[PDB]
Parts: structure tokens; sequence; C-alpha cells
RNA sequence: AAAAUGGCAA
RNA sequence: GCUAGUAGGUGGGGUAACGGCUCACCUAGGCGACGAUCCCUAGCUGGUCUGAGAGGAUGACCAGCCACACUGGAACUGAGACACGGUCCAGACUCCUACGGGAGGCAGCAGUGGGGAAUAUUGCACAAUGGGCGCAAGCCUGAUGCAGCCAUGCCGCGUGUAUGAAGAAGCCCUUCGGGUUGUAAAGUACUUUCAGCGGGGAGGAAGGGAGUAAAGUUAAUACCUUUGCUCAUUGACGUUACCCGCAGAAGAAGCACCGGCUAACUCCGUGCCAGCAGCCGCGGUAAUACGGAGGGUGCAAGCGUUAAUCGGAAUUACUGGGCGUAAAGCGCACGCAGGCGGUUUGUUAAGUCAGAUGUGAAAUCCCCGGGCUCAACCUGGGAACUGCAUCUGAUACUGGCAAGCUUGAGUCUCGUAGAGGGGGGUAGAAUUCCAGGUGUAGCGGUGAAAUGCGUAGAGAUCUGGAGGAAUACCGGUGGCGAAGGCGGCCCCCUGGACGAAGACUGACGCUCAGGUGCGAAAGCGUGGGGAGCAAACAGGAUUAGAUACCCUGGUAGUCCACGCCGUAAACGAUGUCGACUUGGAGGUUGUGCGCGUGGCUUCCGGAGCUAACGCGUUAAGUCGACCGCCUGGGGAGUACGGCCGCA
RNA sequence: GUACACACCGCCCGUCACACCAUGGGAGUGGGUUGCAAAAGAAGUAGGUAGCUUAACCUUCGGGAGGGCGCUUACCACUUUGUGAUUCAUGACUGGGGUGAAGUCGUAACAAGGUAACCGUAGGGGAACCUGCGGUUGGAUCA
């Protein structure tokens, strides 16, 4: 964390002296992304940023934006017991590029109105977060 | 022990007003007897008397006006704890004037008024109202 | 107490220690927001309240509260700290000062833009 | 004779 | 606790001068609970802010004093320095170098980098004031006078002003009738500060330099000086203040707030979300509290927010609070220092009081005035500076000294009651144990049981013995003791209290930090003792469990001597001593003559007091002296350090 | 009587589990400051003089006086060493405390809270607690 700091002044330096260079941490991932106009470009001030500011650091080629989805269909139930909550929902892999459909199928009233906005809430924070990555 | 007589003195002169006794009754001293002397002359003792040589008693007959204690509070200013002395542009003003703070200046025992008149502080002895 | 022995030991006042420390006597402070993040409240008040941890140049790092709606605030951001409790948020003693060096005025703001450190339409 | 407990709520 | 030049003395040296200033010698001092020493923090003051005041906080600007000049140290020169822009040395830094050696110090002014939430131009002039040097002229002066930057503050002024219903549109609200914005705007008639453009124009300027005259001076109408006289001349600010003219409402309003506190309200969106918030709290689908809009309130070139100080806070209470139960009476007592002390006379004048004098810088503050168009601002005079020293008076009160007195306190004579204390002795009842006799199957225990005990004869009954512990009845809202406490009877040693009538002493008193003593039970040490009881422990029950309640047993301990501990709801949850202030019914113990008068004590109750409950002559009424103690709840009577303890 | 007031289906204590916060201890460790016992000795100032040298004065004209320099001594800055004190920071681990969340185990108090409660003390127990001894009323009941 303390060589981060250094870094931050020595990109910001860096960034003085070369406008060409662009370094901005990515605020989703917090990694520090690092723009130039050739490799070597990027290694000389990657080399710089070592020797001159004592800045040890580990460069790679940035995570690509990824996305999980289902393969397979399959009926779930929820159940959470005071405090009790019970949900039947089938997940059923959609489309390439479709994206999300949720279907509120209750019937009868078997879960009261005023909870379906939960149990999607309660969905579609937990799909932004993922299952496997 | 009796450190403080001048106190004992209003003290009884207060409690007699609130028994509605006619007459309060403590062993004399010089001094008890000048503070009744201004008492009697801004009238609000009705008459003083001294009986006894060897050991003298002081009288001091109360009055009331209208069934109600002409000396509504008497308290002890200086005492033998806290002792307070005033100059003479300072001396004290009780109830707006109608009260009497009895002073002893250097040429005798006198009203906060006359003490002013006269020009000489004192030693401020209690508060009359 | 008799005089004697108030005389003996004078009447002490209380020390009356100051609710904001870190500030140290000053209008306001910078810091280094190392992390930023939401916090639950204290019942009886359920939210998300945005909160963050700044090491400030006197060196003290105290949790700072976010005010308004959004913040633009992340790890390594500079912004201004002032005095000021948030009840319902334990160990909130500071808030964050909208308009003032990273810290962005709050967007769509018509009223109390003073406060919120947005510029007059 | 023995005889426990009823989250915090408005 | 501290201190050996330490404290003092003698002599010598030293300084401008006194002096352990220094040195030798001599003596053993000096200092401190009126806080030494040590630690932490800090320039001080006149003043500033706040406050009705007393206080509290503070010491930027201006002025007085002090200390410092890269760090550490030393001296030289000089009237004066141990010296910002001097010297020498050492060190850290920066710089130069031919590597041998050298140079430098913005906490002067401006300025840069850095640090910070944050604080100005590498300006002009020496015109004035003041300073240095000079005979003077003059020269020097980042002092100073001015300018620049900054809403940082204070003050003044503007952003128009009359008219204007069309009650326009438009906005918001609406019961769709209307209401509100709002005479607001348009429309119309005026005014032009200030800004802008143009033209005029003070004052800060005194003096100095030329001459010229007289006088003084002198040998001299010389020269020099002095005072007049005359002639040019000196202004950074500066495009000065100000005046005057010209055009035209033109060029000039924002910020915070509207649940209550707190003046100012609805609508819509949102839905314990997003949010708000000093406090109280608000938000889960009818939000005057969130966000926005209309409308309003408060302020205005400012308005909010944050920080900081005082106030409100009588919430450290001197002014000006409290301590039965809200936080707060040491467990109780003795007592040193300290605080306080009956009555009379003389004396003194310390305190106190009066007057006087010197002083208490100016500024500031306050009052009355004056000057800038006004105000801020500048300024004259007065007041005030509450203090302190000295001198001269007064003598009530306080104090000192001296002499008294008896009334407080105490001593003696006599008698009374008492579980007052210490020591030795003894009696009776009971329990337990042991032995013997009689006798036979249960006993014991519980809500019910069981454990346990008994045919190796229990339990029950009788007889004898042993041992320990506590003393039925009397017995009492009874008594005694400072408190803790103290209970059969007897002797011995010893303390206190009260009553009666006299004598005697002469204020010999009261409170009491520190200190010291005593101080239930439990506990600890050493040596004894051990009936009953009984933490622990064991078994039996109970129970969901039962580390308990209950049952059967049982060890320490309980008892004694000595030593330690030092604490309890050690409680009246009420400190000690003194005085005063209606009543009633009782107890206990004196005493005088049924009626008095003392000591102690119980219950009730009046006034008064109290938040109330209550207290109520045994005050929690009314006062005085002195001490202890308290300042929201937790954390916590805990941590740490010290002291003490065997633990 | 009451610690209850959506009123006993009330209220409410502690251990244990988990997260977090402040804090105490801790093999120690590293900074700051400072006490004491020593060491050290630039420059300067004063004292003495192995020696060297000398405008003003004196002189018998040789020299003398006096001075400078050098050396030396005293004092003293930097610096150095040992051993303590104090303060700050940090430390595997650990003690007690606080704050959540509808965890777990009980039910200690408040009614006579179902063994009245509480105080001091000692012993015991997962925990609240339980038990003995003495004390208090700030316990209910009494027909
Ligand atoms: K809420
Ligand atoms: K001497
Ligand atoms: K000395
Ligand atoms: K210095
Ligand atoms: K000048
Ligand atoms: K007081
Ligand atoms: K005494
Ligand atoms: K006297
Ligand atoms: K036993
Ligand atoms: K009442
Ligand atoms: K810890
Ligand atoms: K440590
Ligand atoms: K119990
Ligand atoms: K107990
Ligand atoms: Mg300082
Ligand atoms: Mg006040
Ligand atoms: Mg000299
Ligand atoms: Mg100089
Ligand atoms: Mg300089
Ligand atoms: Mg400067
Ligand atoms: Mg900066
Ligand atoms: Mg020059
Ligand atoms: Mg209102
Ligand atoms: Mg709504
Ligand atoms: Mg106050
Ligand atoms: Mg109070
Ligand atoms: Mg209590
Ligand atoms: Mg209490
Ligand atoms: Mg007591
Ligand atoms: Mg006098
Ligand atoms: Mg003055
Ligand atoms: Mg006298
Ligand atoms: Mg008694
Ligand atoms: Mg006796
Ligand atoms: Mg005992
Ligand atoms: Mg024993
Ligand atoms: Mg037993
Ligand atoms: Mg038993
Ligand atoms: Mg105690
Ligand atoms: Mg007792
Ligand atoms: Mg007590
Ligand atoms: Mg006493
Ligand atoms: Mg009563
Ligand atoms: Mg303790
Ligand atoms: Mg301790
Ligand atoms: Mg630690
Ligand atoms: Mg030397
Ligand atoms: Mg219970
Ligand atoms: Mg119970
Ligand atoms: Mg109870
Ligand atoms: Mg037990």
């Amino acid at each position: 964390k303390a060589d981060q700091d250094k870094m931050t002044q020595a990109l910001v330096k860096l960034q003085e002296e070369d406008p060409t260079f662009h370094a901005h941490t990515d605020e989703e991932t917090g990694q520090v992304i690092i723009g130039g106009m050739g490799e070597l470009h990027l290694d000389i001030l990657v080399d710089r940023m070592k020797k001159e500011f004592n800045v040890e650091c580990n460069v790679g080629a940035p995570m690509v934006s990824y996305r999980e989805t289902f393969k397979s269909s399959a009926q779930v139930q929820g159940k959470f017991s005071g405090q009790y909550g019970d949900v039947h929902i089938e997940f059923t892999p959609n489309e390439t590029g479709a994206g999300f459909e949720f279907e509120n199928a209750i019937v009868g009233g078997v879960v009261p109105r005023e909870y379906i906005p939960s149990v999607e809430a309660g969905l579609k924070d937990a799909m932004e977060n993922g299952v496997l990555a | 022990s009796m450190q403080d007589p001048i106190a004992d003195m209003l003290t009884r002169i207060r409690n007699g007003q609130a028994a509605n006794k006619a007459a309060v009754t403590m062993p004399s001293s010089k001094l008890k007897v000048a503070i009744a002397n201004v008492l009697k002359e801004e009238g609000f003792i009705e008459d003083f008397k001294v009986e006894g040589d060897t050991k003298p008693e002081l009288e001091l007959t109360l009055k009331y006006f209208q069934g109600k204690a002409v000396v509504e509070s008497i308290q002890r200013v200086s005492r033998p704890g806290l002792r307070i002395y005033k100059r003479k542009d300072e001396l004290p003003k009780v109830m707006a004037g109608l009260g009497i703070a009895v002073v002893s200046t250097s040429k005798g025992v006198m009203t906060d008024r006359a003490a002013r008149q006269a020009g000489l502080g004192g030693e401020i002895i209690c508060y009359v109202a | 107490a008799t005089v004697n022995q108030l005389v003996r030991k004078p009447r002490a006042r209380k020390v009356a220690k100051s609710n904001v420390p870190a500030l140290e006597a000053c209008p306001q402070k910078r810091g280094v927001c190392t992390r930023v993040y939401t916090t639950t409240p204290k019942k009886p008040n359920s939210a998300l309240r945005k909160v963050c941890r700044v090491r400030l140049t006197n060196g003290f790092e105290v949790t700072s509260y976010i005010g308004g709606e959004g913040h633009n605030l992340q790890e390594h951001s500079v912004i201004l700290i002032r005095g000021g409790r948030v009840k319902d948020l334990p160990g909130v003693r500071y808030h964050t000062v909208r308009g003032a060096l990273d810290c962005s005025g709050v967007k769509d703001r018509k009223q109390a833009r003073s406060k919120y450190g947005v510029k007059r339409p």
C-alpha cells in the first residue's frame, strides 16, 4: 500500500512529463491502468517507477470485463426460517443477448404481493454479485 | 460554644418575633446595648432595659404593628468567621433605604444613613429590615 | 463549603474537552480517503449511510460522513473535512465538505446549494 | 411438592 | 524532601558598584506542606473579548519591558554589545576550488520553495515626521510617508422614485367558483447619487538657498551670529479630496431558513428508500421535517457552515448551591498545626476608618466637546486607573499587652442507678458422649420419601461419670458505653454519667487537615480446646437439569491466650459544640416540698421547614463556629503508581 | 407491595458464540528527554615563563625597563563512555470493559419474584448464583 502512494505520485510526475502517458485507477477493480504509445514506452515508465521512485509493482494485461450465465435449467427452493420466508423459483437459461427476465407466476396469494418486490430485490442483488467469480 | 454573642441577640429577636413573644432577654453587653438603642431610635424595638450588676441582663421589648412583627428580617452581615468592613462611599443600602444597616463607626454604632452623613466608614454589624 | 476550606482548596472548573479532536482547533483539515463504504445506522433509523476513512495531515485517521445524494469519492481521493457528528452513526464526528478539493457538489441541487457546494444555475 | 420462557415493535 | 559555594562569618582578590561575585580558611548551616524539589506548560504588561456585576478566557494589531538572531561557545572594540546585515572557534548545511584551501546565514523589506484550512507586490518617495554623519549645503534611511493585492473586519452609500388594475399574461394552489404572486410587471411621469466621460481644484510646505537691513561682536561698516526684509524654490501620494459639467434607469442582489425550540406552508415526487438532524426526532404510499416547485420569514454585498472564547450555567455557587431518601457526614474518638472564642476597665493603634501626599506611562474605556458632507475614523479636556507606599488624625469593632470578674469550663465534699471495661471463681438447666440396669422392634426424617440408625438389642426409661458451650424465667420502645458493643450469681481492679447543697480556680473554651487510638462478623499466624452448630464435602431426595431450596451426616470455623487484619445497610443512610423557638401522653433515674425541679428516653403533633415523603425543643425550625464530603449515568472505587498487610 | 405502563404473554442478569472499538498486562524492542560518575580540551581569557624577538622610555650606550611571540597551566564548547530515571511508540499472547443480531444455556432481581432482599467476609459452582457467619430494613403477611 505504501508503494501505491509512491506509485500514484510517480505516475503523476511521469504524466506531467509525458502527456501521451495516461495512468488512472479503475474504481470498480481498484486496479491502476497505465496507457502508452508502445509496450517499451510503458516498460520504460514502469522501470523508471521502480528505479527512480523505488516502487515495486506488478504489471499485467488489464482484466477483461466478464459475465456469468447458466447453461441448464432447474427449479430451486429458498427457505429462510419468528422470521419466515419461502420462495420457489425456476431458473432457465435465456438466449445469448436476451438479458435478464423475471416472471411473477404466483397465483392465489401463496406469497403476499407486498413481499414480491423484496424477492425481486434479493434476486437482482445476488445476480449482480454473481455466483462463480 | 457562644463564639458570636451578637448573632444570638438577633436570633433571639427573630425567634421572639416569630413566636409572638412580648419580650426577649439575653445576657447584656456594651455592644448589644448600643445595637438595641439604634433599633429603638429607628422604631424596630419599642424599648430596652438592663438589669443586674454582677451579671447584667438586657431585655428587649419587641413590637408588633398589626399583629405582625415590625422587624420582617434581621441578619448578621459581619461574623467571626468573616468580618466585613466598608468605606464611607461603599456603605450598604437595605430595602432601597427602607431598611437600616447597623454600622460600627469610630465615633460609635450608628445606622448606615447616619454614618454616611458623618462621612466615616465602619464595620457592618447587621442588616435590619 | 466554608470560606476557610475554600481558601485551603479553591473551586475548580471542569476540563470540558472538545468533541472534534482531529481538527485540533482548525476550521477544516484535509485528508485522503483510505476507504469509502456504507454503514447501517443505529436504532431506530434504517438506511445505508455513506462514510469514508480519511487520514488527515495531522495524522489522525477518523471516519467522515459524505453528505448529500451521490458521491464521486473513491480510495485515494483528497477531501476537506469539517466538524459535525452524525447522531445515528457511531464514531462519525466529521462531515466531508462538498465542492472542496476532489469532493464534488451534489447534482440537481436547487436549494441549500452553498451547503452542498453547487454553483448557481 | 414443583411451577422455565415469551427478541423488539407501535 | 532539597542543598557543600550549599547557609553564614573572616581575610584577600574582583566589579562602575553591593554581594559566594570569587578564592582561602572557619562554623554547620539554608530551604520546604504558606508546597520546597521535581515534572508539564508559558514571553510579561498596559490592554482585548465576554459578563448586570463578580468572575471567566485571552495577550494578534498599537505602546512599555524582556529574550533571541543557522546551532553550541568565547571574547574583543567601545560611553554602551558579550553585538541581525562585526571578530574567533566548533558543528550541521549550502557553495567555490587549480584539491592546497576558501565563502555564506531574510525571526530587516519584497520575494521563492516547503508546510498548512489559511494570510499581500522582488511598488514609489525620502515631499512630511523622525534618525545617522556634516559648519552647512547635503548625503544616507525597506524607519517612515504612500501606492498594490485581499468582502478579512468596521462604517457609510447605491442598485432608482412617484404613478400604475389590465388586479395582464405566466407560475403555484384550488373545494375549478376563485385565490396568490401583485401595483408587482408592463404603461407613464421623473431623478441621476455612485460608476463612466470631460473640465476645474485645495491642503499636507515647515524650511532651506540667494540676496538685504539693523543689531550684536570685533581693531575692523571684517567675518561670524541673531532677528527682521526681499526674490526664485522644494509634494511620492496624484489623473488628490472636493467642486463643476455631460449622457442615460441606464451599469449594479444575493444567501440561509419555514415540525417544536424559532419569525416564516402548502403542493408534488419518494416510500425506514433516498435522505435530514444542534436537540427532540422525521422517512415503511396523503412527509408543513427527505428532494424539487409556488409562496413566505430573516438578513443583505453579503449570507450560511466549521473552528475558537465568554454567556445563558446558581452546572465549582466570593457574589451565589448543596450532603435523611436524588451524587455527597470520615465507623467512632483523642488531639498537634490551623480557624474561632464570655463579660469589665485601662493601654496601644496592627486591622479598620478618615484626610493628605507621592505614584498608578501614553493609548484604550467612560463623559463632555471639536474636526472629516455623515459614520467608521482622528482629536481636546475631564473622569477613571478600584492598587501601593508614606504622613497625620479617629477609636466603635477586631487584635496585642496588662489587671479584673463569674456566667462557660473545671476541681472538691455527698449520694444514686447502670448487661460500662478487665481478671479470678461458682451454680443450675439442657445437649452430646461413655458405662451399667430394664425392655422389644422399630427408630429417625419428610409435602411424600429415602439416605441413616436398630435384633452385634436400637429408640424409650432409670442410674453414675465426662466434657464443652451458652446463661430460661426476670427481660422492658429498660439500662450502660465514643463507637463497635455489653445479659446467671460472687469477689477483686478500674472508667464514665447524673442529682443535692456549699466551697474553690478564673475563660483554663470549641472544632480539628495531618497524626494517633479503638473498631461486628468473616479471615490470617502460633499454641490450646472442641458439647452443640456448621462454609467445604458426602450420600438421599426434588427437578427437564438441581453444582440449590429439603433430609441424613460432617470438616474449617465458631470457644480460649496472644498477634495481625481494619472492613459492614459500621444506619438515625442525619459530623461535632453552643443559643433560641407552641403542646400532649408515656418510660427510666435523681431530688425538693399532692405539687414541683433536674438527667436520660419513647410515641404523637403545632409553627416553620421540605420536591415530596417526612422532620418537628432529641429539628430535617431559627442562627453561629469548625471540620468532612459532592458536582449526570456507565466505564469504576476499577487500572496504574505509592503506602500498608503473612495473605 | 411493585424496578410493570401495548402494563407479568411485563420487566430483566450473567457465562458462552461471533464481529468490532477503546484499554490494562506482556519475553521485550526502538525513539525523545534527562540524572549521576568519568573522559575530552578548539578558540578565547587569566597566570607562569625553556626559548625567540623588540619604534616611541631609560642608559655607563654595552645594555635595562617594558612589550610581542612561542611554550605551559587554569577554565571551558564539541565530542565520548558507563549506569539509572522518565516519556512516547510497537510487541507473539493475554485480562477486564463497551457496542451489535431475533445465537446458545439457564432464570439471579423487581410481587412474599415463588429459598425476602441487601451489606461486609469466607467457601463452592458453566453462568446468573449458592452456602456459612454477623449486620441492616431500603421485606410481604397477620386473617
Ligand atoms: K425510523
Ligand atoms: K565573601
Ligand atoms: K552561585
Ligand atoms: K540561542
Ligand atoms: K526625510
Ligand atoms: K457560598
Ligand atoms: K489546636
Ligand atoms: K481593642
Ligand atoms: K467439627
Ligand atoms: K403530596
Ligand atoms: K487488549
Ligand atoms: K512496554
Ligand atoms: K435469591
Ligand atoms: K453472603
Ligand atoms: Mg514557548
Ligand atoms: Mg453570570
Ligand atoms: Mg572596552
Ligand atoms: Mg550589528
Ligand atoms: Mg540578516
Ligand atoms: Mg520577509
Ligand atoms: Mg500547500
Ligand atoms: Mg544604499
Ligand atoms: Mg413559528
Ligand atoms: Mg407524499
Ligand atoms: Mg455559571
Ligand atoms: Mg446543587
Ligand atoms: Mg440509592
Ligand atoms: Mg445517596
Ligand atoms: Mg455517623
Ligand atoms: Mg491603623
Ligand atoms: Mg492611563
Ligand atoms: Mg480589647
Ligand atoms: Mg447511653
Ligand atoms: Mg464499676
Ligand atoms: Mg472472630
Ligand atoms: Mg484461628
Ligand atoms: Mg448437623
Ligand atoms: Mg444440612
Ligand atoms: Mg466504607
Ligand atoms: Mg449496628
Ligand atoms: Mg454512612
Ligand atoms: Mg471531637
Ligand atoms: Mg413527629
Ligand atoms: Mg482497589
Ligand atoms: Mg493499589
Ligand atoms: Mg500494551
Ligand atoms: Mg587551549
Ligand atoms: Mg427468580
Ligand atoms: Mg428470591
Ligand atoms: Mg425482596
Ligand atoms: Mg454449596
